[PDB]
């Protein structure tokens, strides 16, 4: 994005730049989601072979 | 003397927060209105499928008003009782008859005013819903807009698949449309995704010729043949992006040459001369495509046909003929590829027929197509309602799309629609125009309940449609239109599907009223088959630029599911059609308008919007002429005159769930996820303490949603009871007689979706006036009008001792000392007896192989009282089970038939308590069946009550006897006083007694009358009770009674459970250290929770430490002013001691000062922030690091923030001080999964032999292949080998094992396993065969 964000978590945080940091928080959490209900598919890909 | 509110953060909230069920009340109103008359929802679906008209009869169904007939119960028996609560669908009908057959004189109008059809639930007067038995809530959806649209390109990402764009139609019912072209500029068509056909047989189906389609993609120009040359009427627009293959002249000047390209100079060059004719040689027009059929005017024969390629040969003859109007198609080498041109040819099919034909077989591969199937299947496509509707709203959007100007029309679509889209199609493949936004709002509609439920009602609808056609000759004259036409069966059986097995459809959260008004104002993305899955959604869960202050962009659950859900914020609201329109101040000028408007998501993009974190006096100037202002994804400074409109507030960014929340603005977007979730996750505890600081959104909950008791009509109260608060209104003259009678019940005990309990303390006194408007009793967790679902207590962050490692959580042993946190529990335990081979159960105390101490509590029929201290081993319910033959032994076979058949053939199967918990009963269940007798079961409780209603008269008599003799005595003593002659004769005898002639004896007459008529109430309103006892019985759904017993256990703060504030600082109690070895302050108070100041440098959530800062310094802000300015006005021994102390602490001109000011002064300046108690702090616009500090010097005590404290191990100086105070954190509920889940040995399964748990004994952990590799990576070889062996499956390992460990010695090796033997079996029985060999 062009616009950059000044203000941080001390000061006031208004509505605009914290609209903006919400578009990178969404992957983080959004990445474990599907992982958590099954980690050993990624695995078994492995395991059953060596 | 005029002052201001004082608080953090100067933004004046014009507008209050409106209703928040307004997202299920109106939608659900105007889909079915009861009350009102038949419009929209179910009425915009009924013009549809009623007017049928089946041939060879002339049956008109004509349409009329419906409205819902009367419901099952209120709304208290669907939870406290097994009422499925199932209201009956009638609509008015008045069809005609008007026979077609043999003479018979049939000709009347028959009116059937009701006729059931469908049985669908309503809403409660909240916004839930009530199926089976527990809460039931549709959310709302959100998707496409049914239309279409212009993305960048699919299913070529295998291969390259470069410069390819495409469009697609995502309609609700029926199939796909898709338009995609290939790397040979080739255009195809996908239906139903499907296999690739050409673009264009679909199009010859709509009664299309060759001629015709080429006029719909394509420009025309006309060539003209004078003076044996060929001219062309020149559009310099379309000259964009080619060669000069000529010579460009007019009016004898030569605007381009040949040899050189044309930009975009030599346009405007002549548009500008306005040159509109020019000579073009033969060979560019033979680059061109002919449109229709040209055949010479001198011969009679064909020169070339149509979509046919000039050439140098055709165009000869076409100047030799005599034409002079030659119309062919515009295409060069860019902005006007001859895509279209090249579809026809790969077109098998040549007419209608030949592309229905084709079609059908597509769709329905199996039995020949016909004359009327192949015309029926395509008109069922996408040109009928009845299997292809997009709304009522699809067709405004699709307006939008192609930039119409009307937005009204049908809702299927037309042969007009889908060429009218292709065109800019090929417009962005050729380079003109860009791609379409679609996570903009413009496109993604919100779909309302009321909507939802319409969409799951039209479907049934087309099915029980096609059974009124048929059932309509079955009737005999004029008699087919109850139950002869229409059957409520189809319909129930599509609508019931979705209120349960749907996905879409869950469980509502009640664990708290906070939980449940954001279930309602909850938006999900995943529905029917006909949208997205969970396998995508890397371009809807994100949200949007666009999505501002419409939606809380960090309102979605944390789990399985992160950006699928996202509930609704709090301003926005679903208007008429879909388009979400969130409020925003019409400011004109320099002066701001206490006006509200809804603006349009595709509106808002045309006006400038001001901020809310804008600085504002009052609401008549502005600040700076110069202030940050938005538009629609930039950021510009614009000035006070350019400012148009403004938000409302910094509320409406966010959610009511996000809104609670004090310092959001200090939190990250991560963490404050949870936050938010913790708050969904809130548990009614006992002491309810609100916050030490509110936003001004906990009162709002309360009141709108159905939490807290609201009164009809104003009135004076006369009695308060715990369960329920009576209201005499005087509706006639002002007396404490009986008049307006209202009785409120308020929800005790009953068992929630969550197995929480929702209770409902009164509030009003005895004798106090109550306002339309008011409160009457709390709620869940309501204190009096705001909402409270944690608790306050003193928090002091501080690394103890390894405990606090990651998330935990340290609590003081004072936690569990006082019932602070002691929640209510309720677990329901249902009882069915169904029928056995030997006949069916019986539900009485008869149950043999059990103690004294079993049918102790339990009755004489088997159920145990209400109040019963029961345990791990007590019976709940007194089921019983015969055995059977099998089972029966020759003993107990003779006495059988001797001693009676009811001796010895049944056995014990009664219902216990689940090992582990134990608590009480405090709610039992009642049924009995009348096809199985009313025995001892429904007699026993019916004459307790018989017995207890015959007391509750001979107790109001008595107060009544007591209480009117007692006056009338008084009476008569003055003037004929009889002492110790009127305590003699009886009390009926006190009446004959007459009196001197005087205004006194008209007073013994009056109270002679009114101790008749009472009297005669009270004898009637028993006789009342006597009824509803012993008149109808209400069942359940199961068989043979069902005992459901409700168990309550005192669930104390115990090792396990998480606690967690409203910032996302989620942790787990780990251990209940003594108030000995937890640090403690100089003046006691010891600390009662203990976080880990590490919880800050990872987890960005800064606004955590500033609740602190705010809790302790709390006696010297804002709460100093009510809690010392108010507090002097009451007690007289404290107002000498604050006007004193105030001064010394806080020296500011802005704060009161009470030397000055006086009692009466004072009063009125703490009048203006009394709704702030706890202070006041909003979302993104109110504490400031320079507001704070200044605020933590004017009370007591430390400076700065940290204070010096002392260790409690140690107790010297504790080195340095410490950030300590009063958080607000809040405890989550217990789930069922929280129960320790103990087994040693249980039952096992039949075709496999793994352990398998159910009511009694608890289900086993599971050892996937994860733990597997785990052991099998050890050098551990009989853990795991008996792990899948001696443990579950080996059936002879469980055994022997248990009879080795018992005596003393080990258990003997593992033999063969059970699964080496049935997979060995699976294989000799195969062709294949294994066999173990040794050494």
């Amino acid at each position: 994005i062009e616009t950059p964000i000044t203000a941080n978590f001390r000061e006031g945080l208004n509505v605009l730049q914290y609209f903006i940091s919400t578009h990178g928080a969404r992957k983080g959490l959004a990445d474990t989601a599907l992982k958590t209900a099954n980690s050993g598919y990624l695995t078994r890909r492995l395991v059953d072979v060596a | 003397k005029k002052r201001i509110r004082k608080d953090f953060g100067k933004r004046p909230q014009v507008l209050d927060v409106p209703y928040l069920l307004s997202i299920q009340l109106d939608s659900f109103q105007k889909f079915i209105e009861q009350d009102p008359e038949g419009q929209y929802g179910l009425e915009a679906a009924f013009r549809s499928v009623f007017p049928i008209q089946s041939y060879s009869g002339n049956s008109e169904l004509q349409y009329v008003s419906y409205r819902l007939g009367e419901p099952v119960f209120d709304v208290q028996e669907c939870q406290i009782r097994g009422v499925t609560y199932s209201a009956p669908l009638r609509v008015k009908l008045r069809l005609v008859i008007y026979e077609r057959e043999a003479p018979e004189g049939t000709v009347k109008d028959i009116k059937e005013q009701e006729v059931y059809m469908g049985e669908i639930p309503l809403m409660t007067d909240n916004g839930t819903f009530v199926i089976n038995g527990t809460e039931r809530v549709i959310v709302s959806q959100l998707h496409r807009s049914p239309g279409v649209f212009f993305d960048s390109d699919k299913g070529k990402t295998h291969s390259s698949g470069k410069v390819l764009y495409n469009a697609r139609i995502i309609p609700y019912r029926g199939s796909w449309l898709d338009f995609e072209f290939d790397p040979k500029d080739n255009l195809f068509v996908r239906i139903d995704r499907r296999r690739k056909l050409p673009a264009t047989i679909i199009l010859r189906a709509l009664n299309y010729t060759t001629e015709q389609i080429l006029d719909l993609f394509f420009e025309k120009v006309i060539f003209e043949i004078r003076d044996n040359k060929l001219q062309m009427e020149l559009v310099p627009e379309r000259l964009r992006g080619e060669t000069a293959s000529f010579d460009i002249e007019a009016n004898g000047k030569v605007y381009v040459e040949k040899g050189r390209r044309i930009t975009a100079r030599h346009i405007r060059q002549l548009e500008k001369d306005d040159v509109k004719l020019i000579e073009v040689p033969v060979e560019y027009i033979a680059g061109k495509v002919v449109a229709k059929d040209y055949i010479d005017e001198s011969t009679g024969e064909l020169i070339c046909a149509a979509n046919m390629e000039l050439s140098l040969d055709l165009l000869a003859k076409l100047s030799q003929s005599g034409h002079k109007r030659i119309e062919t198609l515009f295409t060069n080498d860019l902005d006007h590829g001859p895509y279209i041109s090249e579809t026809l040819r790969v077109d098998p099919t040549n007419d209608r027929l030949s592309a229905l034909v084709e079609i059908y077989r597509m769709m329905r591969p199996g039995e020949p197509p016909t004359r009327e199937a192949a015309e029926s299947l395509f008109e069922n496509l996408f040109f009928s309602e009845d299997r292809y509707d997009l709304s009522a709203v699809g067709r405004m959007k699709f307006n939008r799309s192609l930039l119409r100007e009307e937005i009204e029309g049908s809702g299927i679509l037309s042969k007009d629609d889908i060429i009218d889209v292709m065109k800019k199609l090929i417009d962005i493949r050729n380079g003109k125009g860009e791609v379409d936004d679609i996570d903009h709002l413009g496109n993604r509609r919100i779909r309302s309940v009321g909507e939802m439920a319409e969409n799951q009602f039209r479907v049934g609808l087309v099915r029980v449609e096609r059974a009124v056609k048929e059932r309509l000759s079955l009737g005999d004259l004029d008699t087919l239109m109850p139950q002869d036409m229409i059957n409520a069966k189809p319909i129930s059986a599509a609508v019931k599907e979705f209120f349960g097995s749907s996905q879409l459809s869950q469980f509502m959260v009640q664990n708290n009223p906070l939980s449940e008004i954001t279930h309602k104002r909850r938006i999900s993305a995943l529905g029917p088959g006909g949208l997205t899955r969970e396998r995508a959604g890397f371009e809807v869960r994100d949200v949007h630029p666009t999505h501002y202050g419409r939606v809380c962009p960090i309102e979605t659950p944390e789990g399985p599911n992160i950006g699928l859900i996202n509930s609704l914020s709090v301003y926005a609201q679903t208007n008429e059609y879909g388009f979400l329109e969130t409020p925003y101040r019409k400011v004109t000028d320099g002066v701001v308008t206490d006006e509200i408007h809804y603006l349009s998501a595709i509106e808002e993009g045309n006006y400038v919007i001001a901020q809310a974190n804008s600085n504002l006096d009052e609401e008549g100037h502005f600040v700076e002429d110069l202030v940050t202002c938005r538009s629609k994804g930039e950021s510009s400074l614009f000035s006070r005159d350019q400012v148009d409109y403004m938000d409302v507030s910094t509320q409406q960014v966010v959610s009511v769930g996000a809104s609670l929340i004090p310092f959001l603005e200090h939190d990250d977007a991560n963490r404050a996820l949870m936050g938010a979730n913790m708050q969904r996750q809130a548990v009614p505890t006992l002491r309810a303490d609100k916050p030490l600081v509110g936003t001004g959104m906990e009162r709002a909950v309360a009141v709108d949603s159905g939490v807290t008791a609201v009164a009809k009509r104003g009135g004076v109260v006369q009695y308060v009871d715990a369960s329920r608060i009576v209201i005499k209104v005087n509706e006639d003259e002002m007396y404490p007689g009986e008049a307006g009678i209202d009785i409120y019940n308020l929800t005790k005990y009953t068992r929630s979706n969550q197995n929480t309990c929702i209770n409902q303390m009164p509030c009003v006194s005895l004798g106090e006036p109550v306002e339309r408007g008011d409160v009457l009793a709390d709620g869940p967790s309501t204190d009096l009008g705001e909402l409270a679902l944690g608790q306050n207590m003193r928090v002091a962050f501080m690394p103890w001792n390894g405990y606090n490692f990651e998330d935990s959580i340290l609590v003081s042993e004072r936690v569990v000392q006082e019932d602070r946190f002691t929640t209510i529990h309720i677990q329901e335990l249902a009882c069915v007896s169904r029928d056995t081979k030997l006949g069916p159960e019986e539900i009485t105390a008869d149950i043999p192989n059990v103690g004294e101490a079993a049918l102790s509590k339990l009755d004489e029929s088997g159920i145990v009282y209400i109040g019963a201290e029961v345990t791990g081993g007590d019976i709940l319910v007194g089921k019983v089970t015969p055995k059977g033959e099998t089972q029966l032994t020759p003993e107990e076979k003779l006495l059988r038939a001797i001693f009676g058949e009811k001796a010895s053939d049944v056995k014990d199967s009664s219902l216990r308590v689940p090992n582990g918990v134990s608590g009480t009963v405090i709610d039992v269940q009642v049924f009995t069946r009348d096809g199985v007798e009313k025995d001892k079961r429904a007699l026993e409780i019916e004459e307790m009550q018989l017995k207890q209603a015959k007391k509750d008269l001979s107790e109001e008599l008595q107060i009544l006897e007591a209480g009117l003799f007692s006056r009338i005595r008084a009476v008569l003593v003055a003037g004929g006083v009889e002492a110790e002659k009127l305590d003699k004769l009886p009390r009926d005898r006190w009446l004959e007694l007459g009196l001197t002639d005087e205004e006194k004896q008209n007073q013994l007459e009056q109270l002679a009358e009114q101790y008749d008529e009472l009297k005669h109430e009270f004898e009637k309103k028993l006789e009342a009770k006597r009824r509803k006892i012993t008149q109808g019985d209400d069942l359940a759904p199961g068989v043979l009674k069902i005992v459901k017993v409700y168990l309550a256990v005192k669930r104390r703060i115990q090792p396990g459970d998480k606690m967690a504030g409203r910032h996302g600082n989620k942790g787990v109690i780990s251990k209940i250290n003594p108030i000995e070895d937890m640090p403690y302050d100089e003046n006691g108070t010891p600390v009662d929770i203990v976080l880990n100041p590490l919880g800050v440098p990872s987890r960005m959530n800064i606004g955590q430490i500033l609740e602190t800062h705010l809790g302790m310094a709390a006696k010297g802000i804002g709460d100093k002013i009510n809690a010392m300015l108010k507090q002097q006005q009451e007690v007289a021994k404290l107002r000498e001691f604050i006007q004193r102390a105030y001064d010394l602490g806080a020296d500011v001109r802005q704060k009161v000062d009470l030397s000055t000011f006086s009692d009466e002064e004072v009063m009125r300046l703490a009048e203006n922030l009394r709704k702030g108690m706890p202070i006041a702090t909003p979302v993104f616009d109110g504490a400031k690091e320079a507001e704070i500090k200044e605020l933590l010097k004017l009370g007591d005590l430390p400076t700065s923030g940290q204070i010096r404290l002392y260790d409690g191990r140690t107790g010297e100086q504790f080195e340095r001080p410490v950030t300590v105070g009063y958080m607000y954190m809040l405890k989550l509920n217990h789930l069922v999964d929280d129960k320790m889940h103990a087994r040693s040995t249980g039952s096992y399964s039949l075709v496999t032999q793994q352990p398998l748990g159910g009511k009694a004994q608890f289900g086993g952990q599971r050892f996937g292949e994860m733990e597997v590799w785990a052991l099998e990576a050890y050098g551990a070889a009989y853990t795991l080998q008996e792990m899948l062996t001696v443990k579950s499956d080996d059936v002879n390992g469980r055994t022997k094992m248990y009879k080795n460990i018992v005596d003393g010695n080990h258990q003997m090796e593992p033999g063969m396993p059970e699964s080496f033997n049935v997979l060995l079996k699976e294989i000799r029985s195969l062709g294949i065969n294994i066999e173990l060999e040794d050494e």
